[PDB]
């Protein structure tokens, strides 16, 4: 219910990184309430306000848009692959909530494709974000090439409908990044990477056969993807997994997973909650859209 | 020039029992629910068969510990554990250890208004 998560509505503040941290919960809150149509009980009046906090966050983020179309905490700081990708991820989901300038969104996509993708399909970070707590399970990752490549790939694909026409190179870049994930998927060890790369492949229709089998068998009790350590990482990983399941239309596997996410009684917010918050409510919102 | 029943307001009510008709020059008073703040004239009067403009009841704010943690801030006075803030009431935040007030941030002191509280952000030092 919407009341357990009224704290997600918040004013965005800070520089290029923290501003996105603040913008995160409000964007996904409006997105999830729109989908489950709960503004009626929660309060129809509350929505238009949330909408302008979102517009505010977006406008404030433009201050950190560099001439390259890339983003960093400060204009004088080398642009971040992850942050730019994350802005694409967030703006893409918010285009139907507020007015996003395509030149901004598609500029960032193009920059990722033309500057930060390696010949073998991998996406590379040359200027890590300061606030490492905002990147979720990506933070301390052995399988970092795979994890980061999947993360960027997911952003590119969620920006596809909007940017494909203005960016000829998008489908090519997507395919090449897909090649890398597929070539290395079977050797993944961490469930986090299996879930996020899994979703990235699923969007492409390339999560199948042995890869699909690995994705499904990697889960525990057929209801969660987890690794020893921060629990927020597992919430994030399982959200990615659920979205993969929905992409596969495997509605038989969904119920236990959705149940586990709910039983977590996680309502977003808190330190280092950015990815977990965005992903869990994107995942659950998608579940409502699709079911049954 | 009698008037009908007084208009309703969110999170408030009149101090008297409502009647279906009021005589000219009549008046009634509103008060808001606990922690809600009255804005405008608490009294309304019937002039020429019409009620004067009613007041609003401005929302209190709730201090979110989730938002604070996410913004690397903490309450300055933690034994005096305020949960709600009346509109017009202010709070003092401090940065958590290892962080400093960020460049593009609201002041560490902030005032609740109609349910809206602007939390300051503290960045890695």
């Amino acid at each position: 219910d919407a009341e357990r998560l009224k704290h997600l509505i918040v004013t965005p503040s800070g520089a290029g990184e923290q501003n996105m941290i603040g913008m995160t919960p409000t964007v996904i809150a409006v997105h999830y309430l729109d989908e489950t149509e709960q503004w009626e009980k929660f309060g129809l009046e509350k929505r238009q306000g949330a909408l302008e906090l979102i517009k505010k966050g977006y406008t404030q983020q433009l201050a950190f848009r560099q001439p390259s179309s890339a983003f960093a905490a400060f204009v004088k700081r080398a642009p971040s692959t992850w942050l730019t990708a994350y802005v694409v991820k967030v703006f893409s989901l918010a285009v139907n909530l507020i007015a996003i300038d395509s030149q901004v969104l598609c500029g960032a996509v193009k920059w990722l494709i033309l500057e930060k993708q390696k010949p073998d399909g991998v996406f590379q970070e040359d200027a890590p974000v300061i606030h490492q707590e905002m990147i979720g399970g990506l933070r301390n990752n052995n399988e970092k090439d795979m994890a980061l490549t999947a993360f960027v790939l997911i952003s590119l694909q969620e920006a596809k409908d909007i940017c494909e026409e203005q960016v000829n190179s998008l489908p090519g870049s997507i395919t090449k990044a897909g090649d890398f994930l597929e070539a290395n998927y079977m050797n993944l060890q961490r469930s986090y990477t299996v879930a996020i790369a899994g979703y990235a492949l699923a969007q492409m229709g390339r999560l199948k056969g042995p890869l699909l089998n690995k994705f499904l068998t990697t889960a525990k009790d057929k209801n969660r993807w987890e690794d020893p350590g921060k629990q927020l990482y597992n919430v994030e990983a399982t959200s990615y997994a659920l979205l993969a399941l929905l992409q596969l239309k495997d509605f038989d596997f969904v119920p236990p997973v959705v149940r586990w996410l709910n039983e977590q009684r996680y309502y977003g917010g808190g330190y280092g909650s950015t990815q977990a918050t965005f992903m869990v409510f994107q995942a659950l919102a998608q579940y409502q859209k699709d079911a049954p | 020039g009698k008037c009908g029943p007084p208009p309703p307001i969110d999170n408030g009510d009149i101090t008297s029992f409502p009647l279906s008709v009021y005589a000219p020059a009549s008046s009634v008073e509103y008060q808001c629910q606990n922690l809600y703040q009255l804005e405008g004239n608490k009294r309304i009067t019937c002039r020429n068969g019409q009620w004067s403009e009613p007041p609003k009841c401005l929302h209190p704010c709730v201090i979110s510990r989730e938002i604070m943690e996410n913004y690397n801030i903490a309450l300055r006075w933690t034994a005096k554990q305020k949960l709600y803030l009346r509109t017009g009431e202010s709070v003092e935040f401090v940065c958590k250890r290892g962080y400093r007030l960020s460049s593009r941030s609201h002041t560490l002191r902030t005032t609740c208004w109609d349910g809206k509280l602007e939390y300051p952000t503290c960045a890695k030092r």
